[PDB]
């Protein structure tokens, strides 16, 4: 009966989502176009046009139904656990796979290993009226 | 913003507006994180339910002092936009889930002591600086329905997820969480529908540099008892940042 993991071991035939819209191919372009920037899990099978979770959404199952951003949909499977609702702060990915830069300056461009330094107060050692309140927060 | 104070000169050098060009309009907030990539909530930029669908000849981008208002020079610097990206899935149809945009400055902006780019944080960073009442603050012009000559700065502390879960009907997801005071905190605040608040930022104790760990997302109305503001949250969003910006 009910399925873990919130979809991400799905491998069924359901192809419409919880709108009733058909689900576009996974090999479609309008959905090869969407899926460039995303990190999907190989593990997870994207075959035809059946609702998969590649990406873990915590919400299951899901599928492209047009070309444009946010044209996808949910699918209505019969998860045994509504997922446990992480805090904030917790559960929160590693992004390294390695102050130290991310990004690659041909592309970004200079002024991430000077980020966030306020050339009018860090660099000239100059508290801003309201900043004690935020350090003030942090102890507890 | 209201229940906001006055802002400082270069307070924030990353805070970048956003207007439309024909005509001359304020649509948004937005930072800078190199001298030509600008986040940005989706929502600045598209949402049929208004029929807003923004693209790169529409919009016009100003950046630096935001001119102190006693009609003695301007240099609020105008760029135009090359490229913009917004999250494939971005949840419109639904709860505004992954409200998150990049946009391509057409030519690099050079940096000064007005316009200086906000760090993205890393995985240490958002874990030590996301708690239940950790304060952050968010930068726009004041709300007394449009905009005011000074720039008002507000100081909100982050909220658990129970109190932002149990304070609204619209799903909430790990891609979003809610800022600002509780009834009988005593102190009010929050960012409004138009006076281009955009990032949410925090002061790490560890290295003293600003990180953005927020943007401004949706609300329903402003500055309510029992209601907060919700943020994009941008750690758990990094990923695709990286992947736009590494692929370009
Ligand atoms: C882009 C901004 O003008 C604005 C930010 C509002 C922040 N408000 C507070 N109190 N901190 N965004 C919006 O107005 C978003 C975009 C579309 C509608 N919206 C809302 O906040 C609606 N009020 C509520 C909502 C509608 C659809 C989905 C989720 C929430
Ligand atoms: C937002 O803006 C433009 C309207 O000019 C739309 O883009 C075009 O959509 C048509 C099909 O409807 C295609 O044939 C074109 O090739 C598209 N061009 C580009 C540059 O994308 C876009 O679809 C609109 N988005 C929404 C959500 O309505
Ligand atoms: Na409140
Ligand atoms: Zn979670
Ligand atoms: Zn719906």
């Amino acid at each position: 009966q009910c399925v873990p993991d919130r979809g991400q071991q799905y491998q069924g035939r359901l192809a419409v989502t919880t709108h009733g819209l058909p689900c576009l191919a996974w090999a479609s372009a309008q959905a090869k176009a969407l899926s460039k920037h995303q990190d999907f899990n190989s593990a997870v099978q994207l075959v035809e046009n059946f609702c998969r979770n590649p990406d873990g959404d915590e919400e299951g199952v899901w599928c492209y139904v047009a070309g444009k951003p946010g044209d996808f949909g949910y699918c209505d499977l019969n998860y045994c656990e509504e997922a446990v609702e992480e805090e904030t702060g917790d559960g929160l990915d590693e992004d390294s796979d390695r102050y130290q830069t991310f990004f690659n300056p041909r592309t970004f461009g200079s002024g991430e290993a000077d980020c966030g330094l306020r050339p009018l107060f860090e660099k000239k050692s100059l508290e801003d009226k309201t900043e004690r309140e935020l350090l003030e927060s942090y102890i507890d | 913003i209201v229940e906001g104070s006055d802002a400082e000169i270069g307070m924030s050098p990353w805070q970048v507006m956003l207007f439309r060009k024909s005509p001359q309009e304020l649509l948004c907030g937005a930072s800078l994180i190199s001298d030509r990539w600008v986040l940005t909530a989706a929502h600045c930029l598209l949402y049929p339910p208004w029929d807003k669908n923004f693209t790169e000849n529409d919009l016009l981008v100003r950046i630096g002092k935001h001119s102190r208002t006693r009609y003695e020079r301007n240099i609020e610097k105008i760029s135009m936009l090359e490229k913009i990206y917004i999250h494939p899935r971005y949840n419109w149809r639904e709860n505004l889930d992954r409200d998150i945009a990049l946009m391509k400055l057409k030519k690099p902006v050079a940096f000064s002591d007005y316009i200086h780019p906000v760090c993205l944080p890393d995985r240490e960073t958002a874990a030590s600086l996301l708690q239940a009442g950790y304060k952050g603050r968010v930068t726009g012009w004041g709300n007394l329905k449009g905009q005011p000559s000074v720039l008002q700065v507000v100081n909100l502390p982050i909220v658990e997820r129970p109190v932002c879960k149990d304070s609204t009907r619209i799903r909430i997801t790990d891609n979003m969480f809610c800022a600002g005071y509780k009834p009988d905190e005593g102190k009010r605040g929050d960012a409004c529908e138009g006076d281009a608040g955009g990032p949410f930022v925090m002061k790490s104790p560890f290295n003293n540099r600003w990180y953005q760990m927020g943007i401004v997302s949706w609300g329903e109305g402003c500055d309510r008892d029992g209601k907060y503001g919700f943020y994009t949250h941008v750690f758990r969003l990094k990923k695709w940042i990286q992947k736009v910006i590494d692929q370009f």
